[PDB]
């Protein structure tokens, strides 16, 4: 159980997707105005990663790995299209399921799936799972921890941006520039976990 | 009707894109592998002291002067196998050709060791004048890889190079420094009792020593990693028996 | 080459499997069912249509259409409907136009409502009779240099049921009109020849709809009189396309056939005993004349009234005979006109300058309680802003200032 | 004419006005060579995907539109990746993940969905070239600053002699880390909206 | 019962002597137009018109039916209007003693009256302006109703009078007013007071609650927070003890009762006391020959929530029951921000004045500093007894955010409920103005 | 000077509105009271810097080789010129001179370069020059090693003032600690002038470690003063006879100043108690579970306190009002997170010997989240009609 807790806490803190690898920085900087919307988006991202990374692990190990389907062929030049198609299809079917069967959950979190349908966060998570060569349980834990870390970072940025209702920002910086500077200071703060090897 | 048109569009686009992609990807495999080999070939040529400019010159000089081999670490002797295409990282990650180093043996913090290691012999004709050993260990931020070119005496070093380090570019990333790497030519590895003797001295090594190398300034935690790297790869668990064989002769 | 074919087949099968799975999950998770929108709680007569669609479009196709002027976009904000159980959200574009006070009562602009489930409405009763007509232009004479007083006749001599201040909508099919056919008399030909508007020509390729305020008070039966200004390109940007609906209305001549659609209205007069102060200008003479003639002939009210009209010159004044007749017959009504810059040909002996300054100096500067009378106003936006500023600096509330800006 | 190409540089900038396309700007701008290669790759992909999606815009069914567009874009990016690995191997290693992340890059998909779907073949290529020009402008500015102040080099040429090789300059460490790109793009947005004050956002 | 822990009893020199001594005869009164929240007047009298007592002077445009009648009989002498012709005061030169007389009742008949009859008599007399809703602190519409009527039979403002010393004279009128309020309430009537005894109403609707502690506690907002929390769905009315006395006198004798017992006191008052005066009197004539010489500032009400009395506003307010006179501080002191303060007051402990317990200060009207930004050191929590987050609410008011202020509890407050937060601010902020702007926004839009 | 006349005299202003009587405290007095509380720490830091420098100098060089070393460094020959001595028998005055020749130039550089940006921003935006930069400047000047190059101090104060504070609005408008954001700039940008064994004792050619680096290597048996050859005891680290950043060294003096600024109600005992609670809990957990190859696993709670900049940041930099939480219940969590993260970076992070600027800079991002949690628990109480 020590090998799975280390991966979880590492993916949450030591390697944050939004503040270390910077995956999904347009939705991050754009939807960080309210903590309610940020919370809903973080929940949607958690769900999408948790569903998408293990499925792609299975598909890769079954079809796209070298010498996996025929002893002597390498079908790894289809990783990109396979991963992106699987992600898009899963997101759309999840949206339709949540719409028809559970409108209570649809209004809650299923509204943010159109934004993260094709997002760099999930594709980078899958592309990192492929490099790390995880097992199925490690893929599940990595996806979940990465989603939780992304949610934490975006909720923190939203809280800071709500605290900044009292600020007095120069007109040329109001909007995008001060958000970029804020995210830079947030990354500078998150650099505490640099030397930790977990 | 509608479904038929969607299916037709999807299938036609998919066939076109698949022809194009699978034609582009399979026609460049050999060139991609050649490019992937060129990097390590050029680094080895740089360690060996052979000056080579141009990819064709690199390939020619490597195929002429260098000779890769395979070495068993326990017995310390050559083995029969495909040496030019050996992947030591995969061999160490695979549970068939790798042993798990306990905490008392893992001086370098690598946690695994491939049973068969690859070495290179710098030849000029038939006589062998050097041998390039790939050693590696853990430093403060990342695992560091090196090439140490020891002479046929088994003790004297002729050069050294860190080709994959990943540490702070001005404190501990000075393992790639020319003035620090020039401190290794002439250094001996073993004492008279045939024990590891390389020492990374904190504070500066005495002028004109035999086993003394200056430590990195402001970086004692990457210097400790270099010292541990050599403590492992010069002991019984690494290139100890093979270096003993080389010292006895026959290289 | 044995991996090229394998990769091609694998790509094809992956993409086809994904597309088929998406289509199958689509065919099992969409309703494709009807929706019974009931416009009122009581009647059984409801509207059964397809789910995918907009509420305003569905209601218009059904036969109960609200006064949608901007034809989609929320620019005018007039597709106001009241839902008691329907789309559970207020899209921000509508949340602007609908304050917290009305949004709580379930009101919403019909344009950006999303029809996805059974919804029920509560509409007012003045929308049910909104039937169209097939009118015949009697005359399109020129009463001002830039204003054509159009007069329409309703077939079967049926006077439309409306209130003083309402506004019809006029439809115009795709057509082309040149400024060569516009009839202006030698009295107004001066500025036309000076500016060379006769070079202009319109271009409309889609049926359009606009709103126009009636200039006749209800007791004048069987007529729809308008005061239409020309929407000529500004004197700064002459390359911009010209006024579509204005050019079409000016192209209308005597005897032609035009279609008007339903009586509307929100700019109405309050029923109190307080003094009334009308401040009209430019093309805003239609609602002002409607209000004044209504209050003076249909109701025979005794409230103290006053009319204050602005004009660029003595050639811009019209309806002056009617207003002099009213002021001569009644003691309540008293009106005054003011020219911005007169000409020596007019021999003007009267008030000059802007109408806000004229009203302030002559009437409001010495008036006892400037805050106790009601102020009705319609004209150019500059005049609107100036008069509102003057009234707010004299200390008048927004509840008494009841203006109508002709589309901003 | 060329207004459609030269607008996104300063007038309607992707990274500076419509937040689309930030991750690669933050990641690959540590070195001007990688920044330039990524600029060229994004121009290539955006232009060709716009052209092809506009060519087949009328037959794409709305039910599986996303799959078709992502298939075209992924094919383009896979071809570009297999060409980078064969001819620029030292830069592909440094661009490893963000070479493939061009698929989920927002500029490509946004210009495919918004403009290419409702426009002409040739002007779609032009819009792709313009968006790539703006994106590369931002990339190359940030990369110039970071590579000149963090290592003293430009494209691999020592402009400022470092203090190891007997020089006067001691390089900055933040210009090789995370927050420097954020700070540089924020001050770039400041300097842009100081000269084009029509982009300044509303107060409240 | 309820013991308030956080607050501040302000030590200021000149505490009055609770002995009611008659006051100087007044010659002018006035109704201050700018003190009724959200009121736009329709004047009924013109300069030079002879009026009677309880005769209408103006009505409300934004509150149809509510009439603002005259406190005394005389002759309208001035109608002071300011910027944008905003009404400031309707002065009346006292002459004659004519009045408008209403219907009489007895003690037995007062508790079983009808709400409609009570409303007609109150509105026609002009005592309807003694009530104040929550939120927005406006006069209740003549057609509304509220399940909670709060009587404020305690006063804890600095230098304020003692409610007991006044009620022990008009016990009968007080009980009759409580009976009338119990017939009008439709819910209950909350007589919030101190530990001491008071005349008692026998009705089961009337309830006496006891509050203890420093002063954020003589306010009706504390009472509402602790007994009947208000929102947009639940509104509660508010009235003080002398207005209950006036209501009882109206419904017992027929004629309007316009007497007051204010507490004229302050640091620069020669002899502080309680001066029996008239309703709406003139402060310039009420305070003359009773103040130390110098440059002083007369205030209608306490020094925390009170109006400066200058020019057209130099008359006793409607909801104000005390006058506070204190000097004007305009002298610049060298290194005054650094001198160890043995004579300076603070809720912090960075001065030497807190070590001397029971010390009293001759305070003036200085802001002991300049206008800065809010660095929150936690002074607002020391003087906020309610169940809110003080600094976050205050920052949502300064920021200009109305929705978040309403969420954090701005619909439960009045301008007097932030007087101590204005007091203890290092940045010299004034939160009553910000709260009033937020409430105007909320009331207007929505 | 009219611009300088705002500091001497009170404004002499009256109240125009609601509360006609105001409190006596202002922001000027608050900032000057916080500025006067770091004076014992500053003076002991000067004394300690001088004493450590003289001891380390007399360790290596002695005889005619001290002459060539004190004649080659302007600090040394300026001390000897003004009157002090550099021999081993130097008194307490000759050591405070030598520490002042290091602190005063750094303080002057920081003050001037930061005041330039302060004045420029407050002049472009048409405001009065706001105090509260005195605290930032003096804290930045005392959390730095004795041997910074002055250009790096200028760059650091520029980054701390402009980017962290003045680009958001100024005093009371930011969300991050300006002094610890200017030192994080200098720590991660120029990492060898603010780390290692050669930057903390100002003796030319003396290399030695500090006690949170000698503990990480050998534990309590490795704590030793190489310049004198004696064991660093607990009362040495408590009083402050140890090398380190200029003012961080004297826990006694920091306690003396913090007791004053906490009595006056300026600093938050809730934040201080939260920091202490978190530190004690995590340090005791690590002591309990233990480790064989890590020597920082057995450092108790009373050694974490007297070593590094724990007491300088627990007392003066954690209690920053603008960057802390705004709720009484959020301040506890703020302090607890600060202490936990400090102990964590000390123990389980191998590259950084301490972690207090990085623990506070982390908690500065999550303070508003604790505020949000508390206020959202409060808002639900109000809807239930009980608040
Ligand atoms: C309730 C109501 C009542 C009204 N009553 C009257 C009435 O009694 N009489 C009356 O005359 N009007 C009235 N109006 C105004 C009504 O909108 C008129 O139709 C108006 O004159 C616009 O006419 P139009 O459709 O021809 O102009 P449009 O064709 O809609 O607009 C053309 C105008 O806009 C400019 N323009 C057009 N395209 C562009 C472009 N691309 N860029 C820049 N500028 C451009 C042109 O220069 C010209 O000025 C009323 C409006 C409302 C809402
Ligand atoms: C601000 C004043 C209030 C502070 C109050 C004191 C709080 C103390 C709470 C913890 C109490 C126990 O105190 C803690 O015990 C541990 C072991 O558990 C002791 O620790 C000691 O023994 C352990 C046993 O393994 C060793 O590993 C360790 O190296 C050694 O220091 C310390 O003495 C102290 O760190
Ligand atoms: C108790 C107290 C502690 C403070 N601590 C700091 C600090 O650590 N760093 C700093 O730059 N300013 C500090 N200040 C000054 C001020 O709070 C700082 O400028 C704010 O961060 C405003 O930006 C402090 C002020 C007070 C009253
Ligand atoms: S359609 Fe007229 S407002 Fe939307
Ligand atoms: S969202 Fe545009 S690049 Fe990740």
């Amino acid at each position: 159980m020590e090998h799975y807790i280390s991966l979880l806490v590492k993916s949450i803190f030591i390697e944050n997707m939004a503040l270390s690898f910077f995956l999904g920085m347009c939705t991050f900087l754009a939807v960080s105005k309210k903590v309610k919307t940020s919370f809903g988006l973080g929940i949607a991202v958690i769900v999408v990663l948790t569903i998408s990374v293990p499925v792609n692990n299975l598909v890769y190990n079954l079809v796209l790995k070298p010498d996996a389907l025929v002893e002597g062929v390498d079908l790894s030049f289809l990783n990109f299209i396979t991963f992106i198609g699987v992600i898009a299809a899963l997101v759309q079917i999840l949206e339709m399921i949540l719409d028809r069967f559970f409108p209570p959950l649809y209004n809650a979190l299923g509204i943010f799936l159109p934004l993260i349908t094709v997002n760099c966060a999930i594709f980078g998570g899958v592309s990192f799972m492929v490099q790390r060569d995880y097992s199925f349980a490690e893929s599940v834990v990595y996806g979940f921890g990465s989603g939780v870390g992304w949610m934490l970072a975006i909720v923190a940025l939203a809280g800071i941006r709500e605290k900044m209702k009292y600020s007095d920002v120069p007109p040329g910086l109001r909007g995008l520039g001060i958000t970029f500077i804020t995210a830079g200071l947030m990354a500078l703060g998150f650099m505490s976990f640099s030397g930790v090897q977990l | 009707d509608s479904i038929k048109k969607t299916l037709f569009v999807v299938i036609a686009l998919s066939l076109v894109c698949s022809i194009i992609v699978s034609a582009a990807a399979v026609g460049l495999r050999d060139k991609q592998k050649e490019n992937a080999a060129l990097d390590k070939q050029s680094k080895i040529l740089q360690v060996a002291g052979i000056e080579a400019k141009g990819s064709k010159q690199i390939v020619e000089l490597f195929n002429k002067s260098i000779e890769p081999r395979l070495v068993d670490f326990n017995t310390g002797d050559f083995v029969e196998g495909d040496a030019a295409n050996y992947d030591q990282r995969k061999a160490a990650k695979e549970a068939s050709e790798s042993i798990k180093l306990t905490a008392e043996q893992d001086k370098a913090k690598i946690q695994r060791r491939a049973n068969v290691g690859v070495v290179y012999l710098v030849k000029d004709g038939d006589k062998t004048s050097k041998v390039i050993l790939p050693v590696h260990g853990n430093g403060l931020w990342s695992m560091m890889y090196a090439f140490v070119a020891v002479e046929t005496d088994g003790n004297t070093v002729s050069g050294l190079t860190y080709y994959e380090q990943g540490e702070t570019p001005g404190l501990g990333g000075e393992v790639e420094n020319p003035a620090w790497r020039a401190q290794w030519v002439g250094k001996k590895l073993f004492d008279e009792n045939h024990k590891p003797a390389i020492k990374i001295v904190k504070g500066g090594a005495p002028q004109g020593s035999e086993h003394g190398v200056d430590g990195l300034s402001g970086a004692t935690l990457t210097s400790n990693g270099v010292q541990n790297t050599f403590d492992f790869w010069l002991g019984d668990m690494g290139f100890g028996p093979f270096l003993t064989k080389v010292r006895d002769g026959g290289l | 080459m044995s991996t090229i074919i394998f990769g091609v087949v694998m790509f094809t099968l992956i993409i086809l499997a994904l597309v088929l799975v998406i289509l199958f999950a689509k065919s099992k998770l969409v309703p494709t069912g009807d929706i019974t929108i009931s416009i009122n709680g009581d009647p059984e007569k409801a509207i059964v249509t397809q789910p995918g669609g907009k509420l305003l479009t569905a209601l218009a196709g059904a036969g109960v259409f609200v006064s949608s002027a901007c034809g989609g976009g929320g620019s005018c904000g007039q597709c106001r409907v009241k839902i008691k159980s329907g789309g559970g959200d207020i899209l921000p574009t509508e949340l602007d136009h609908i304050s917290k006070g009305e949004a709580r009562e379930g009101e919403r602009l019909a344009c950006q409502v999303a029809v996805k489930a059974d919804m029920d409405l509560e509409l007012p009763e003045e929308i049910f009779g909104v039937k169209k007509w097939e009118c015949t232009v009697i005359s399109n004479d020129n009463k001002a240099t830039f204003i054509k007083e159009l007069k329409l006749a309703i077939p079967d001599g049926e006077s439309v049921p409306f209130r003083a201040g309402g506004y019809i909508q006029i439809e115009a099919p795709a057509h082309h009109v040149k400024y060569a056919d516009f009839d202006v008399p030698e009295k107004y030909r001066g500025d036309w020849d000076k500016f060379n508007l006769f070079r202009y020509e319109s271009k409309v390729d889609e049926p359009i709809i606009r709103a126009y305020s009636m200039a006749n008070y209800p007791e004048e039966f069987g007529i729809i009189m308008l005061n239409v200004r020309i929407a000529t390109p500004p004197p700064n940007n002459p390359n911009v396309p010209p006024g579509q609906m204005s050019s079409y209305i000016w192209s209308l001549k005597a005897g032609d056939k035009c279609t008007i659609s339903g009586p509307f209205g929100e700019f109405f007069a309050k029923d109190t005993d307080a003094e009334m102060v009308f401040i009209g200008g430019g093309a805003g003479m239609a609602p002002m004349r409607s209000h004044i003639f209504d209050q003076l002939k249909r109701l025979k009210s005794k409230r103290k009234m006053s009319y204050w009209y602005g004009a660029r010159s003595k050639r811009e004044m019209f309806y002056v005979e009617d207003f002099d007749g009213l002021a001569a017959e009644n003691d309540n009504f008293v009106w005054h006109c003011a020219l911005s810059d007169p000409q020596p040909e007019d021999n003007w002996t009267g008030y000059t300058g802007f109408i806000h300054n004229v009203l302030y100096e002559n009437y409001l500067k010495d008036h006892e309680a400037p805050e106790d009378c009601e102020y009705y106003m319609c004209g150019p936006p500059m005049m609107n802003a100036a008069v509102i500023n003057m009234l707010k600096n004299l200390g008048v509330e927004e509840e008494n200032i009841l203006l109508d800006d002709f589309g901003g | 004419l060329k207004k459609s190409v030269l607008a996104p540089v300063l007038d309607n900038n992707p990274i500076a006005l419509q937040v689309l396309g930030v991750c690669s700007a933050l990641a690959v701008t540590t070195k001007l060579e990688t920044a330039f290669v990524m600029t060229l790759a994004v121009m290539f992909v955006t232009a060709l995907s716009n052209f092809f999606v506009s060519l087949i815009r009328n037959h794409i069914p709305n039910s599986v539109r996303i799959i078709v567009q992502m298939a075209i874009i992924a094919s383009l990016v896979i071809v570009v990746d297999q060409i980078l690995k064969a001819y620029l191997y030292d830069i592909s290693k440094q661009l490893s993940v963000f070479v493939g992340l061009i698929i989920t890059n927002c500029i490509v998909m946004g210009r495919a969905e918004a403009f290419a779907m409702k426009s002409e073949p040739i002007p779609s290529f032009i819009d792709g070239i313009g968006n790539g020009l703006g994106y590369g402008f931002v990339l190359m500015t940030v990369g110039f600053f970071r590579e000149l102040l963090g290592s003293g080099k430009l494209f691999g040429l020592e402009v400022l002699p470092l203090i190891s090789n007997g020089g006067w300059y001691q390089p900055n460490g933040l210009m090789l880390l995370a927050p420097s790109a954020f700070f540089l793009i924020g001050f770039m947005i400041w300097a842009i909206r100081t000269f084009k004050p029509e982009q300044v956002e509303a107060k409240e | 019962m309820i013991t308030i822990k956080k607050g501040l009893d302000l030590p200021i020199a000149g505490t009055p002597s609770q002995v009611i001594s008659d006051g100087k005869a007044i010659k002018k009164v006035a109704l201050l137009g700018e003190e009724y929240v959200g009121m736009r007047p329709t004047m009924h009298v013109r300069v030079g018109d002879e009026v009677k007592k309880a005769q209408i002077l103006f009505e409300d445009k934004k509150n149809p039916g509510v009439k603002f009648t005259s406190p005394v009989s005389g002759k309208v002498v001035e109608i002071n209007r300011g910027a944008k012709r905003v009404l400031q005061s309707v002065v009346i030169e006292v002459a004659g003693d004519d009045q408008v007389t209403f219907d009489k009742f007895e003690a037995n008949q007062l508790a079983s009256l009808n709400r409609d009859a009570i409303k007609t008599q109150l509105v026609e007399s002009g005592l309807w302006t003694a009530f104040r809703t929550r939120p927005f602190s406006k006069v209740p519409a003549i057609d509304s109703t509220s399940e909670a009527i709060f009587v404020t039979a305690m006063d804890t403002n600095p230098l304020a009078a003692e409610p007991t010393v006044v009620i022990n004279e008009q016990s009968e009128a007080f009980v009759a007013g409580l009976d009338v309020l119990s017939a009008l309430t439709t819910g209950k009537v909350y007589v919030c007071k101190k530990g001491t005894s008071l005349p008692r109403s026998q009705q089961p609707n009337v309830e006496e609650h006891v509050f203890d502690g420093p002063h954020p506690a003589g306010l009706a907002g504390t009472h509402m927070h602790f007994l009947y929390p208000v929102s947009a769905d639940h509104v509660a009315w508010s009235i003080n003890y002398q207005d209950v006395i006036a209501v009882g006198q109206l419904f017992l004798t027929g004629e309007l009762y316009t007497q007051r017992v204010v507490s004229l006191a302050g640091p620069v008052v020669n002899k502080p006391r309680l001066v029996r005066t008239v309703m709406g009197a003139s402060l310039e004539q009420l305070v003359d020959s009773e103040i130390m010489p110098g440059e002083v500032r007369i205030i209608s009400g306490s020094v925390l929530s009170g109006t400066k009395a200058t020019g057209p506003h130099a008359y006793l307010g409607r909801y104000h029951l005390q006058v506070s006179v204190l000097r004007e501080g305009r002298d610049k002191e060298l290194f005054g921000w650094a001198m160890p303060g043995k004579n300076k007051f603070s809720v912090t402990r960075s001065f030497l004045g807190h070590l001397f317990k029971g010390q009293v200060y001759n305070m003036t009207t200085t802001t002991n500093g300049s206008d800065r930004s809010m660095v929150p050191i936690g002074n607002y929590e020391k003087v906020m007894p309610l169940d809110m987050e003080p600094t976050l609410l205050l920052r949502d008011l300064c920021a200009g955010d109305s929705d978040s202020a309403v969420r954090l509890g701005a619909l439960e407050l009045d301008e007097e409920d932030l007087a101590l937060c204005t007091f203890v601010c290092p940045g010299k902020y004034e939160y009553g103005q910000l709260l009033r702007e937020c409430l105007d926004k909320i009331e207007k839009e929505g | 000077y009219e611009a300088a006349a705002t500091l001497f005299y009170t404004p002499g202003l009256v109240t125009k509105r609601s509360s006609h009587v105001r409190d006596s405290v202002d922001l000027k007095r608050i900032m000057i009271m916080v500025w006067l509380a770091v004076f014992p720490a500053m003076f002991w830091g000067m004394y300690n810097a001088g004493g450590q420098a003289i001891a380390a100098l007399n360790h290596l060089y002695s005889g005619d080789q001290l002459a060539a070393i004190v004649a080659g460094n302007w600090h040394y020959w300026l001390t000897e010129m003004l009157g002090g001595t550099m021999s081993s028998d130097a008194g307490w005055g000759s050591k405070m001179l030598l520490g002042a020749t290091y602190f005063l130039p750094i303080y002057a550089t920081v003050f001037i370069v930061g005041g330039f940006w302060e004045v420029l921003f407050c002049m472009v935006r048409k405001h009065e020059v706001n105090e509260g930069f005195f605290v930032t400047s003096i804290l930045f000047a005392l959390i730095v090693p004795p041997t910074l190059p002055l250009w790096q101090a200028a760059l650091g104060i520029t980054f701390g003032v402009v980017v962290a504070k003045e680009v958001f609005g100024g005093t009371g408008r930011n969300f991050l600690n300006p002094a610890l954001a200017g030192r994080a700039f200098l720590f991660f940008a120029y990492p060898a002038q603010i780390s290692g064994d050669l930057v903390w004792t100002a003796a030319d050619g003396y290399s030695g470690a500090t006690a949170l680096s000698q503990w990480a290597q050998g534990g309590a048996g490795a704590l030793i003063n190489n310049a004198t050859g004696q064991t660093i005891t607990w009362m040495d680290a408590f009083i402050g006879n140890i090398p380190g950043s200029i003012g961080e060294v004297s826990t006694l003096a920091l306690m003396i100043g913090a007791a004053f600024i906490v009595y006056m109600g300026i600093a938050s005992w809730r934040i201080i108690g939260g920091v202490m609670i978190g530190m004690i809990l995590l340090s005791t957990l690590f002591n309990v579970i233990g480790s064989d190859t890590n020597a920082m696993f057995n450092m108790p709670w009373h050694w974490h306190l007297v070593l590094g900049g724990f007491a300088f940041g627990m007392f003066f930099m954690a209690t920053d009002p603008v960057s802390a939480s705004f709720t009484n219940s959020g301040k506890w969590a703020y302090g607890i997170l600060i202490g936990v993260m400090c102990v964590l970076i000390r123990v389980v992070n191998p590259a950084y010997p301490e972690g207090m600027m990085l623990a506070i800079l982390f908690a500065n991002l999550f303070a508003p989240l604790f505020d949000h949690v508390v206020v959202e628990r409060n808002i639900k109480r109000r809807l239930a009609r009980y608040g």
